[PDB]
């Protein structure tokens, strides 16, 4: 009912004789190579919607016959898409047949309004001792993953996804947002390794459901593939009333993805060079990651920081959603522990006495000023001797020694490579522990 | 193909039209044929208001625009250029292009009668 | 022509269907204009004044002529505008030519070298950076450093030297004061005139309430006014003050003429702005009269930025450079000169020759003196030699240090330098070397400093003579 | 093409009328086969000629007046802007999503206002004045604009009245009079909104010991903060009490950034009924630096020019005629106050950034909260 | 007045006169015979200059696609627009006036891939330049090609050697990752690239046909002296059995250096597709990047940071993905990318220099100061 | 007819508060560019503006 | 870049002649980084890099020996022993330096 009348880059102009479709509207192009899915991002006046491709538009031709759908992008959602993976139009590309779907819903949709919102913030167990006590996750909140390459950040992915899924029951989403399809495959074959994926029959016993939009792809689709695992996360929030783990991989490339769509649709960049509305394209995705009275959605976003600089805009502008940070290190891992989280340098809201109360509050700041008092004396060991000072600075010494290495813990999706059964602690069992 | 050449030279995009709507009534004497041709749809602009319609309202449909002009231009007052020029302007929506493109060609007009 | 519109000092003129480009038009308010940029459907004009006084429809007259202003001899004494027009209240210009503004310079067969001297009067530029006639010299420096002050000095003491060379060899000045305050040129017309200096000074005045178009053009007015004594076989200084504040002027126009912007707002001429201004000061050759124009312009800069784009641009485009530091201001040395940034292209080719042979080693120590302070105000060690050299360049950096308006003639500035370098001036305290130098001014004999400027050079028979004198001298602390 | 020579085509000078008559014999019954392709012409309506990044271009609406409420005919509301020769350029506040070209846009005949009242004491509303919080619609409250103008010289007097925050190191060290304007301006995380909460609950402590012209009604705007801040903000001050005295203003971080623009105007206009008759109104903008970049959203997509750090330069005058608004007022106007904490967060302790020396230099002091002080622990980490 | 609304015109096309023009001159009573401008497969040039031409008609033409001037000179319709096309011009435009004939040849970006390549020196499209006759055992192939998906590709364990011990020991590279060879100017980037491509030719000769690995050495903005230096090291040392040279010089049209990394890659993907492994190296894809930018700022696209368009990553990383190594369903070939990014001063925080380390597996930073130091090659 | 001069002042008839007007340039078609000394908010595109 | 490389790519030495160019390249700001000097830094078989700090020291030609490079610095090309001995001498010079921020 449409048809094409610009085709300049990514940024495709169609005209419509009858009626405009909606802005976010998805419309099919009619006859292409692949299926070529633009979202309405403007009514540019004279009957002409401005549209961001899905995919490539090389080979188009003005006058080309384009389909409106009468909605936005619609994806399969429900439990038959646990184990699969999912492009940002909602297609497999697993190569394993169709998507089983429940639901296919719009991907664009409104946050849950204030009457909806939970009052209550509470603390997401994960089973992690280091993550339980000293960085909590809020049901419900956003946390921030500083990790990177060999610091073990995929494995603690995977047992998130394990721990919730076994202690909670709910699923999770992996949103691939931006990346490289080595990665991406790697974390797809370590997932059906581990467990987390099954394929065949035994597909319905998988807890992770993987939404990829990859690097090679255009930037509308991966603006919007973190909306797709938005929207798998919020149907079982909304209706299988869980508590879901969306893992946006790399939220940095996700504001760089709708930079780039914000500068090829020709506005003006605002600060350093980024889109002038990066706090609301930034908040639209955020703000649909809370608590209902239904679910919650809990957002694992590993966060890059662009020149090494955190008032960038755009970490900025991450920051302020954040409950949360888990920083991983390479010296922590480098002394042989697992999971590589820097004990001093990850951060919590959720670590205050009036959400976890004086006994864990003062267990958390009482391990934590042990390790911090350790951590300023090994310049003072290293240079002066090890017996050099007192009884009570080794006292401290031994007791963040044994500390140090009390935050390591086996886990339970690498027990098919390390052979160690992984254990799973308890909140209680970690505040009486240490 | 070359057309007679203009007396004066003008500016662009209306009186560019005109430069060129001169030289297809220059080349069938049609130079005062077409002028008053032009000067009947000034005054008609200012009787009708739903032929001014066509010219400013930005949502009035293309095919509606070019389907009153091409169906009220026919069996009288042709001429074959002005039957065509406001087809022609009103393919594209530049039917207020009218008033200017009538100025600019009488500044070639009034340099052809020197 | 017909006034379209009208509106920040721009008119867009219908019509004016025969004017040139750069032609001066004249509106029927009697405000005057410049046709700029032609275009197929208007003119566009910069209006020479306030734009108030036009309104859309108005009448524009093409004068036929481009741009010009009276050049001749009736325009020494006199203070005019961004073109020509007496600005201080003594009645027309008698005595006078129209001439254009914009003319091709001088190519290079109509040029000869740079090197008859320009003395300035100041021996931070005339030991170390000395300018030859037809030589264009920036003077770079922050916001109050002495940057007019060293070009106040060098006008001034043209004045001490026209009275005592030949006709033939007299400097005619010409001060461009653009875009400063009109109280700020009323302060040096009354200095240029107590002096003396007024005789020979032109002053092209384009203050901050002139038209943007006013202060583009008022470097090309007071560069044809002083080209006037290069063309006629005789000598000019034309001295540019702020052409960081000519390229704002220009930068104002260019924006509201719709020119597309470039760095910082800045047209993308604007090096040919000032390269077609600079390039207009030249040493002629001796078929063409021998004349010469030396150029000062100067550019400041914003917290000692030189790379910025007007700033960059001129350094490329003049052989030396005076960079003035505000740091070096404020420990006492004034004039304020980086001797360690501050070049002269020409160089030993046009200075003194009896400050060639003294000011060799004067640049010789000061480069031994700047990288052993570096490392002595941490205050590690010291070396009885690297001691002499930190104690010597104290004794000359004091000593090319210079009150406001006394220009030292050249004979006085090479003498005081001889007893800076050949050791008279060790064991006196650093305190009083700047008092210690006009006893050796004074009390050395007066006849002393005739043959130094009559000879131009320190002979066999003078420096035996002269390093008598600098013995029987009695120095302050000693 | 001169208007000279287009003003002499007004003239009839045709001199042979053959095909004047005929298409006026024949122009209505071809007008009248193309009546199903016909949208009905727009005069005092308006038609959407193109909406997008939040601005949509108004064809017609011939007698709306700049500065006003238009409603589009899906519900959402908008301000004209700028009303141009052609169209007129609307800001909606809500999402664009909704407006399609060819949408019907309604002139309301009022200048943007938000109900202000008795009846919205208690309430939590959106930056335009629709309540959130599901309890049904503002009642007992009237309609007043959200633009007036601050009182002038002449209105004014000094400020006397000592407005307790309930912060030790507020009321020793950094007192709040009764008509100030105070800054908070801190890092992230350094316990700037802790400040402005404890104020409120004071407020809420003070008010049932004053005798009911000494209390202090607060208004808290919270521009784009998330919903669940603004839900658990909500809860804590309905469970301590200070929801009595309290009006929440909230355009969250998902909300339209005309309505994260408009919410602390819309706060300000609720807290300035308080100020006008008679009481005293304590306001407290938290993200005033987000306002500022919602301003600057709105201003890039209407192409305006950047300046510093992309600010429009404009922006000043955005904050200055917000905090203009907190005075104290004389005795002959009611002698009314409004006390305004602006909010601005800080990038790593830079003071010297835009809004915050902007923000400075409008308010008649600042409460720094410092990171170096806040991680030991002292805390209110004030500086 | 009741004739103010048509005061002033407004148009939504810039060639108004374009269509008025050909339905005007058609109307008279002698040239309704023979001159009809036709723009369904033609076009005609309204305006040309820096190597772009806007081309009026040629309605079915598709994005991308290969269109020719009627002097010859081929092009690439790459902005498609309501009234106009834009065409980048593979040549000098100076040979383009206003009015030529512009023919689309139907096809999109094409270049000869295959076996018969090997050895030969091709331009930025294909054609070669070593003067050797035309090439023989090859067939076209697209230069926008789909980067294989996530189940195409397995896990990279298979090394690839570059002879260079520095690398070998500390950056080890495998069959099909992408490695960023990234340094200042004059800090032997080239060198480590051309030691691998010597190093596989020495590898080749004794390890089976089934896992020697063919390189393609791709020369973006350089000039012909040094690719002339560059086949004379290649012929001497004997890597040109396993070597394509795909150059696009300075001097070469900036469409043709966009597209020569992209040609490039076709010509390895062959080997990538067929079951073999491939070795390509885009050296100054920093220079490729300019060259887009070029052409993207004259067709007026709308500039992002530094002055490069928005989808200048997605350049790249549309390149840089189709180095893979593929799954053993489809052969358990590779393709192995080097990169090379020059940087200004030694910051890896330049626009273009940040994207391809995002895109990039790993990076291999030389440093100029440790090129003095004796430390050759300069690796931090 | 008969535009005002550039810096001319002139007053809007039917506003709330009284608006002042300074013409700042002449657009060119019998339209001046003003700057408004108070609030334009409630101008309506036919206002009556009085040239002083 | 491609105005630049249309007028170095003419400067050839070719099979019927040959070109010996020697261009000076101003940098705006003593700043290699501008693109006008590190466009034209590919085209030049011989970069000779004057230095500020060279000449404020009075060495004269103020070459910078470290970042002055060119392709005939191969051993094959000029010999070893004016290959080691160049390379000892920037080896030298490169130590020096950075011994130069202790000495100051
Ligand atoms: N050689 C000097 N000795 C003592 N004082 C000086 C000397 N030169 C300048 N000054 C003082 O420094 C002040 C600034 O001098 P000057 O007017 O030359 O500044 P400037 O560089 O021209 O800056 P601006 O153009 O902003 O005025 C003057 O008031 C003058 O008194
Ligand atoms: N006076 C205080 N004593 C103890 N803890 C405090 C105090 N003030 C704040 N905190 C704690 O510090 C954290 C930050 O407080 P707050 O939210 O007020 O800071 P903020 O400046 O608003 O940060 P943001 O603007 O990012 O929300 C809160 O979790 C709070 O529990
Ligand atoms: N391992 C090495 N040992 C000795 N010399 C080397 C080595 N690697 C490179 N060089 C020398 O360094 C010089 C510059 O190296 P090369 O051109 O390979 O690097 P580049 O970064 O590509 O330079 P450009 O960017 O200018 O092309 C060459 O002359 C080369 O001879
Ligand atoms: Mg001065
Ligand atoms: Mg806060
Ligand atoms: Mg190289």
């Amino acid at each position: 009912a449409g048809y094409v009348s610009q085709v300049i880059g990514p940024v495709v102009d169609v005209r419509f004789d009858g009626e405009l479709p909606s802005i976010l509207s998805s419309l099919e192009v009619e006859g292409h190579s692949v299926r070529l899915v633009l979202e309405v991002a403007q009514h540019m006046g004279d009957n002409t919607v401005r549209c961001i491709a899905m995919d490539s538009t090389d080979g188009l031709v003005r006058g080309q016959k384009v389909v409106d759908t009468g909605s936005p992008i619609k994806v399969p959602v429900g439990r038959g898409t646990l184990g699969r993976i999912m492009n940002v139009i909602g297609e497999p590309v697993d190569e394993q047949g169709p998507i089983d779907a429940a639901d296919i819903w719009s991907i664009h949709r409104e946050a849950p309004e204030f009457t909806e919102q939970s009052t209550e913030q509470e603390i997401l167990v994960t089973g992690i001792k280091v993550v339980d006590l000293l960085a909590p996750y809020q049901r419900g909140g956003k946390i921030g993953l500083f990790g990177g390459a060999g610091v073990g950040k995929t494995v603690l992915i995977m047992e998130l996804i394990n721990n919730v899924a076994k202690a909670h029951g709910g699923f999770s989403v992996f949103a691939g947002v931006g990346e490289r399809t080595r990665e991406g495959n790697d974390l797809y074959r370590e997932m059906i390794e581990s467990g987390v994926i099954k394929l065949g029959a035994e597909r319905g016993n998988s807890k992770c459901t993987l939404v990829y939009g990859q690097m090679n792809e255009p930037p509308g689709a991966r603006a919007r593939v973190a909306l797709t695992g938005l929207t798998v996360a919020e149907y079982f929030r909304d209706i299988e009333g869980q508590d879901v783990l969306l893992f946006v991989d790399n939220i940095f490339r996700f504001t760089q993805a709708n930079s780039e769509v914000s500068a090829l649709l020709g506005r003006i960049p605002s600060a350093v060079g980024y889109q002038p509305t990066l706090a609301t394209d930034l908040g639209g995705l955020q703000e649909r990651i809370t608590t209902t009275t239904k679910g919650s959605i809990t957002s694992v976003q590993a966060v890059y920081v662009p020149a090494d600089d955190l008032t960038d805009p755009a970490p900025a502008t991450t920051f302020a959603h954040l409950d949360a940070t888990t920083v991983l290190s390479r010296s922590i891992a480098e002394l042989g522990i697992y999971p590589a989280v820097d004990p001093l340098d990850s951060t919590s809201r959720m670590l205050n006495p009036n959400v976890i109360g004086a006994e864990h509050y003062n267990v958390a700041r009482g391990v934590q000023k042990v390790l911090q008092d350790y951590k300023n004396l090994q310049d003072i060991i290293a240079i002066l001797g090890m017996d050099e000072l007192s009884e009570e600075d080794k006292l401290t010494v031994a007791r963040a020694r044994k500390i140090q290495r009390f935050l390591s813990q086996p886990f339970q999706v690498a027990e098919v490579f390390t052979g160690t059964p992984g254990k799973y602690v308890d909140l209680a069992d970690t505040i009486s522990g240490f | 193909l070359k057309l007679p050449t203009a007396p004066l030279q003008l500016s662009g995009t209306s009186a560019q039209i005109a430069t060129l709507l001169w030289q297809v009534a220059a080349k069938e004497n049609q130079l005062d044929k077409v002028q008053d041709e032009l000067y009947q749809f000034i005054e008609l602009f200012k009787q009708h208001s739903e032929l001014r319609r066509l010219a400013t309202d930005p949502f009035v449909p293309t095919l509606v625009r070019t389907k009153i002009i091409s169906s009220v231009l026919k069996d009288s007052g042709a001429s074959e250029i002005t039957k065509k020029l406001f087809e022609a302007l009103a393919d594209e929506g530049a039917l207020s292009a009218l008033l200017e493109v009538t100025v600019n060609y009488e500044e070639l007009m009034l340099a052809h009668k020197k | 022509g017909r006034v379209l519109s009208v509106g920040d000092g721009i008119a867009r003129v219908y019509g004016l269907k025969s004017v040139q480009a750069g032609e001066l038009v004249c509106f029927d308010s009697g405000v005057k204009g410049m046709a700029l940029n032609l275009q197929a459907d208007h003119v566009g004009v910069v209006v020479f004044g306030n734009d108030s006084v036009i309104h859309q429809g108005d009448l524009v007259y093409r004068t036929g002529q481009i741009v010009n202003v009276p050049i001749g001899p009736g325009t020494l004494g006199r203070v005019t505008d961004g073109l020509g027009q007496p600005i201080d209240g003594k009645g027309p210009l008698t005595n006078v030519r129209s001439s254009l503004v914009e003319v091709k310079a001088p190519g290079i067969i109509a040029r000869q070298s740079v090197r008859e001297p320009l003395f300035t009067g100041v021996k931070a530029v005339d030991a170390l950076v000395p300018i030859g006639r037809g030589q264009r010299e920036l003077i770079i420096g922050d916001r109050q450093t002495g940057k007019t002050a060293v070009a106040i000095d060098a006008i001034i003491h043209q004045k001490n030297c026209n009275e005592q060379v030949p006709k033939a060899q007299r400097v005619y000045c010409v001060y461009v004061a653009v875009g400063q305050k009109r109280s700020t040129v009323a302060q040096l017309v009354k200095l240029f005139t107590q002096t003396g200096a007024m005789r020979y000074t032109i002053m092209v005045s384009a203050t901050a309430s002139d038209a943007a178009p006013l202060q583009f053009l008022a470097p090309y007015s007071g560069c044809a006014m002083a080209e006037y004594f290069r063309d006629t076989g005789k000598h000019g200084l034309i001295i540019y003050d702020d052409l960081s504040k000519q390229s704002v002027a220009y930068r104002q126009m260019s924006l509201l003429l719709r020119r597309p912007p470039g760095r910082e707002a800045f047209p993308g001429d604007v090096f040919y702005l000032h390269s077609r201004l600079l390039e207009r000061a030249a040493k002629l050759s001796k078929e063409l009269g021998g004349g010469s124009l030396t150029a000062f312009p100067v550019i400041e800069t914003q917290a000692g930025d030189v790379s910025a784009y007007i700033a960059t641009n001129v350094i490329s485009i003049t052989d030396g450079q005076i960079f003035l530091e505000t740091e070096l201001f404020y420990k006492g040395i004034r004039p304020a000169l980086n001797v360690g940034l501050s070049v002269s292209r020409v160089g030993s080719a046009a200075q003194f020759p009896g400050m060639k042979q003294v000011a060799g080693t004067l640049k010789l120590e000061l480069a031994q003196y700047r990288e052993v302070a570096a490392f002595a105000q941490f205050g590690s060690d010291l070396d009885a030699a690297t001691q002499y050299v930190l104690e010597r360049g104290a004794r000359l950096t004091e000593m090319l240090k210079q009150k406001q308006f006394a220009p030292i003639p050249i004979e006085r500035q090479t003498v005081a330098v001889y007893a800076a370098t050949k050791g008279f001036l060790d064991k006196v305290r650093v305190q009083d070397i700047v008092a210690a130098e006009e006893a050796v001014i004074s009390q050395v004999n007066p006849a002393v400093f005739k043959i130094l400027k009559a000879n131009g050079k320190i002979t066999p028979a003078l420096d035996a003579h002269l390093k008598a004198e600098l013995r029987k001298v009695k120095l302050p602390g000693a | 093409a001169d208007a000279k020579a287009l003003d002499e085509l007004r003239k009839p000078k045709f001199s042979s009328k053959y095909l004047i008559q005929h298409v006026s014999q024949k122009l209505i019954p071809a007008v009248k086969e193309w009546e199903k392709s016909y949208q009905p012409p727009v005069i005092h309506l308006g038609r959407v000629l193109s909406v997008g990044d939040g601005i949509a271009r108004v064809y017609g609406l011939k007698s709306v007046q700049a500065g006003e409420l238009v409603c589009f005919d899906s519900g959402v509301k908008g301000m004209a802007l700028n009303l141009q020769a052609d169209h007129v350029g609307v800001v909606v506040f809500g999402n664009d999503s909704v407006i399609h070209q060819g949408d019907l846009v309604y002139r309301t005949g009022q200048i943007v206002n938000v109900p202000i009242g008795p009846g919205t004491l208690g309430r939590v509303t959106d930056g335009l004045g629709q309540p959130i919080d599901g309890k049904g619609p503002l009642t007992n409250v009237r309609s007043s604009l959200v633009e007036v103008k601050a009182p002038g010289i002449i209105a004014r007097q000094s400020v006397r009245e000592p407005l307790f925050t309930g912060v030790k190191a507020v009321d020793a060290l950094v007192p709040i009079g009764r008509g100030q304007r105070e800054l908070i301006i801190g890092d992230r995380q350094t316990g700037k909104t802790a400040v402005a909460i404890d104020a409120i609950i004071h407020q809420k402590n003070c008010n049932e010991q004053v005798p009911k012209a000494q209390r202090v009604y607060c208004v808290y705007v919270a521009v784009g903060q998330k919903r669940s801040t603004v839900a658990q903000l909500v809860k804590l001050f309905t469970q301590t009490g200070a929801m009595r005295y309290t009006i929440m203003v909230s355009a969250t971080a998902s909300d339209a950034a005309p309505l994260q623009f408009l919410a602390p105007y819309s706060g300000c206009a609720m807290a300035e009924y308080f100020r006008d008759t008679g009481k005293h109104g304590l306001i407290i903008y938290d993200d005033l630096s987000k306002q500022s970049v919602a301003y600057r959203q709105m201003s890039l997509l209407l192409r305006r020019p950047p300046g510093r750090e992309a600010f429009p330069g404009d922006v000043f005058y955005l904050h200055s005629r917000l905090l203009e608004r907190a005075a104290k007022l004389s005795k002959e106007l009611g002698g009314g106050s409004l006390t305004a904490f602006p909010v601005i967060e800080t990038q790593a302790g830079d003071v010297s950034a835009y809004i915050a020396t902007n923000v400075i230099s409008i308010t008649d002091g600042q409460i720094f909260l410092e990171t170096e002080l806040f991680y030991k622990g002292i805390r209110p980490a004030l500086n």
